């Protein structure tokens, strides 16, 4: 945890401070995705109903 | 000639399932009250849910905490599925829990404070393999669906808070018959819910939004 190179690498000469973002997000079904059973059945998802 | 029915709460059964009852119909007016009856009982009624929780030591849901079995987009999912009941008047109000146990933390151990009710009982929210503290909050509202699209995203305030969607609703199933008994028939209602509410109350409010809804056309004027 130290063993680096005080930075953490080589840093590939020229380059002072790099930084790295991590971000997440939930993504649901919508008009538009592709489903597939695995019969080789495939689609586009046309619309959304409502329950009843 | 003149018929005009009475309901009846003929018929529990099961969890919460019934089948409330009309007793005398227009003879061809059944099956209008049927589906009408259905679709407004499965699409307006509105309840109460949770909708935004802050836990203790969390600042996000990809998170974990020490010494639980579960994580914290699991438990987010287990929130979801309580059955709550509120009064007529509240519409918004807090829940809180703190727990210092070492087993299954069930939704029983919500705070019973006045107003609010938690009829899954047996539902587990998280369990702790060892004995620690553990406590949130959660914001419970009333509400009704309005599709995926028509749904503001509810603002956050805090640090740890932490958007949970809510699907209000509470009926689950919905099918009727119609039996006919001479110049005369019966309507037979099938409903099934979550017991956040009572079947009588229930079919009465819908008939209420319907006639509510017709009541333009007795006046074929704006309003």
């Amino acid at each position: 945890k130290k063993k680096s190179i005080t930075q953490s690498n080589e840093l590939s000469p020229g380059v002072l401070k790099t930084v790295k973002v991590f971000v997440a997000i939930k993504k649901r079904i919508q008009p538009g995705d592709k489903m597939a059973g695995r019969h080789g059945n495939k689609g586009v998802v046309s619309r959304v109903l409502p329950v009843e | 000639l003149e018929f005009v029915p009475n309901i009846q709460l003929k018929e529990d059964l099961g969890a919460f399932s019934y089948k409330v009852q009309l007793s005398p119909v227009e003879k061809g007016m059944a099956h209008i009250l049927g589906n009408s009856i259905r679709r407004v009982l499965l699409s307006s009624l509105s309840g109460a849910s949770i909708i935004k929780v802050n836990i203790a030591n969390v600042l996000h849901e990809y998170s974990t905490l020490e010494d639980v079995k579960e994580d914290v987009v699991e438990i987010v999912s287990n929130l979801k599925k309580v059955a709550i009941k509120l009064d007529t008047g509240i519409d918004r109000l807090d829940l809180e829990l703190s727990v210092n146990k070492s087993g299954v933390v069930s939704a029983g151990d919500f705070k019973t404070t006045q107003g609010v009710e938690i009829i899954n009982k047996d539902q587990p929210i998280a369990t702790l393999t060892n004995q620690r503290a553990f406590s949130l909050t959660a914001t419970v509202s009333v509400g009704r669906n309005v599709g995926i699209l028509s749904a503001i995203p509810t603002e956050l305030e805090r640090v740890g808070d932490i958007a949970v969607d809510a699907d209000f609703n509470p009926i689950k199933r919905v099918a009727f018959e119609v039996f006919d008994n001479g110049d005369s028939e019966t309507l037979e209602v099938f409903v099934k819910t979550n017991g956040t509410i009572e079947p009588l109350a229930a079919v009465t409010k819908a008939l209420e939004y319907f006639c509510e809804q017709i009541s333009v056309f007795v006046s074929l004027r704006v309003p």
